[PDB]
């Protein structure tokens, strides 16, 4: 839609995903953390490995993206790409052999 | 260091690494091929595969790399990424996975002369031929053989 | 945000470039301390040595 | 001087690959998908995950790509790779490993009136739990779930392709061009859309 | 006898050798049975191939039977 | 060499690699196809899979990128990245479990 592509061309023309989404640098972004569990894949007794599919979800607020829907069409949600606003860094402190941080960089609702 | 920045500003202005630097029209790049064995892991019998970590040790000239260190606080030597500066396509043909190009794109060593060093890293998994006939009392050959993929003599010597 | 003022004033501004090494000339050396955490030791395998 | 860059360059330009071509609001993005099974290439009992080669068919309407082909020399049909346009997130679910997405991002079909036809092909390694009772004198049924990980039902309408307006309630299989696996025989191929 | 066939590019109306006279025409929907339809084989035959479940042959005795079925003989 | 860097410049400045090298879109590009089998790695008689080390030679003609000598110093032939060219969407069809189509560039000759 034009709206759209207005909008998104509105909200990252002078954001940086690299500095944390907060007014003040004293202010704290609380991010809602939530594991969703789909399978287990594995057990490894030897190895001491437990493989398992999940998605992570991640709530958190972003000021800097705001923006009123009766100037956009009446648009209260998108679906941005995830490279392309300030993410937060969750690891997994307990990896064994995988992955320790996001790797899929899945669309994201705003 | 605002010397090495002003150098690679003057040095990469109009520098393509896509192109092999020849001076003049029909001259030939002369590369250096060497190899630095680090390990022979693996000589795998049931694939007729060989497994090795190298270093490759190459050399080349390119005349657009070429400064006076008197004018740049006596810079002799730079250390720039191997993705910034034109190098041959020196490559792995007789692998038997599809990884001709090497693993690790340390960056080149430039002298003020325009001779590049680069001495990349590679996990090399060579095709060799086993000689099952005094297995397992055999002597293998097991080469390893190295060429510019797309360059070739009228380009590279 | 200060820190979009300040990431500005250093990276973009100062025109700082991320291939030269941090050195005022280049004759000194850039100390890189590095220690070691073992989070976990998963495998010996020692059929692929490794 | 191919009138195709004309095209193509008139339509890539003001064109954002990030927005969903919803006309307006209240609208549905139709994303109708179709599958073409190649191989079947195993079923690891032990892993319990389902090997297929596929041709999955994505079929949809981005209102921005329309064109009047008198304008164009008439044009209509124009190939555009998938990196520059906009995708539903069709992705495979039920997966053991972590290959959501398809194989080979081919180039998409344009068609003057906004059509377009994905035909990427993907191997895919899914999960279907065995059935061990009567192993080795088994059968098992090993589904295949594809679903948008990104657009919702309010944004796209998941549905399965119409030709000659019956429904492809199935896998399509070359009976010619098709190799029986080995171990493996296919006796139903069903599809359905089903909904949580 | 004249007959339409496949085994040129673009299709011809070529007629056949003493043996032959027979315009046959089979079809059948490959893994491309949507954006393109059922496959389209035309030629010569001394006798009508054989029928398979998923096929639709139709075998002549007159010239130019079997045209693509977006044109007409 | 600067001539050849004013040429590959000259080149790739409002050529498009989205679209075919055709003087008209009626045309056809003719791409002379060639297999360079080097060696057979495996032949998997329980998956039915066939393991090769091939190179698939690729010839055609790109109109936008011919040049005359005379004006570049005797240049004939240069060695482009494939990536910053039209390249055909060659694909194996009865591919099992590797890759449909050539991912490695691998500079191409023109
Ligand atoms: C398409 O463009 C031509 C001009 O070449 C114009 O005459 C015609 O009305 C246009 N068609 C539509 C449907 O707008």
């Amino acid at each position: 839609s034009e709206h759209e592509t207005r909008l998104v061309a509105n909200l990252l023309e002078n954001y940086n995903k690299v500095i944390r989404p907060v007014e003040h640098h004293t202010h704290f972004v609380d991010i809602t953390v939530g594991l969703q569990l789909i399978q287990l894949i594995s057990v490894d007794e030897v190895n001491q490995i437990v493989e398992t599919n999940v998605r992570l979800r991640q709530q958190w607020i972003d000021v800097r993206l705001r923006w009123n829907p009766a100037d956009y069409g009446g648009i209260k949600k998108i679906r941005l790409p995830s490279d392309d606003v300030w993410l937060p860094d969750l690891v997994l402190y307990n990896n064994a052999d995988g992955d320790f941080a996001i790797v899929h960089m899945t669309k994201l609702l705003l | 260091s605002v010397m090495e920045d002003t150098l690679l500003s003057v040095l990469f202005e109009t520098y393509n690494p896509k192109v092999r630097p020849a001076q003049t029209v029909g001259d030939k790049v002369t590369v250096r091929v060497g190899l630095t064995l680090t390990n022979l892991l693996i000589l795998n019998e049931k694939i007729e595969e060989m497994t090795t970590n190298v270093f490759l040790n190459l050399a080349w000239t390119d005349y657009r790399l070429q400064w006076d260190p008197a004018a740049y606080e006596g810079i002799k030597d730079l250390r720039i990424p191997s993705s910034d500066v034109w190098q041959p396509d020196i490559v792995l043909m007789n692998n038997n996975d599809g990884s001709f190009e090497i693993t690790l794109h340390v960056n080149v060593l430039v002298q003020h002369t325009g001779a590049v060093s680069w001495q990349p890293s590679a996990i090399y998994r060579s095709s060799c031929t086993i000689k099952v006939m005094y297995f397992p009392f055999d002597w293998q050959n097991c080469t390893m053989v190295f060429k510019s993929y797309t360059y070739d003599t009228s380009e590279v010597t | 945000n200060e820190e979009e003022r300040l990431i500005n004033d250093l990276l973009i501004v100062n025109k700082y470039n991320k291939h030269v090494r941090p050195v005022k000339h280049n004759n000194e050396v850039v100390n890189i301390a590095l220690s070691l955490t073992l989070s976990n030791l998963i495998s010996l395998k020692e059929t692929d040595e490794t | 001087e191919n009138e195709e860059g004309r095209l193509i360059e008139k339509l890539l330009g003001d064109y954002d690959k990030r927005i969903i071509p919803a006309k307006t609001l209240d609208h549905i993005i139709d994303v109708t998908l179709k599958l073409t099974l190649t191989n079947l290439i195993s079923l690891n009992e032990k892993e319990e995950a389902l090997t297929t080669n596929v041709w999955i068919e994505i079929q949809w309407n981005d209102y921005r790509l329309s064109w009047n082909t008198s304008e164009y020399e008439g044009i209509d049909l124009v190939r555009i790779p998938s990196e520059l346009l906009w995708l539903p997130d069709v992705v495979l679910e039920n997966n053991v490993d972590g290959q959501f997405e398809v194989a080979y991002y081919a180039n998409v079909l344009v068609y003057n009136d906004g059509s377009m036809y994905w035909l990427p092909p993907a191997i895919y390694r899914s999960t279907c739990p065995i059935a061990v009772t009567y192993f080795p004198f088994d059968w098992q049924n090993c589904s295949l779930v594809f679903r948008s990980q990104t657009y919702n039902a309010h944004e796209v309408n998941l549905q399965l392709s119409a030709e000659e307006g019956e429904a492809v309630e199935w896998i399509h299989i070359d009976p010619e061009d098709f190799t029986e696996n080995g171990e493996w025989t296919i006796r139903h191929r069903p599809a359905k859309k089903n909904y949580n | 006898i004249v007959c339409h066939t496949t085994a040129t590019s673009p299709i011809s109306a070529v007629t056949c050798p003493p043996g032959e006279n027979l315009c046959y025409r089979k079809m059948w929907c490959d893994a491309f049975c949507s954006s393109r339809g059922k496959v389209v084989e035309l030629g010569c035959a001394a006798t009508c191939p054989s029928k398979k479940p998923y096929e639709e042959v139709t075998c002549c005795s007159t010239d130019k039977c079997n045209p693509h079925p977006k044109q007409r003989p």
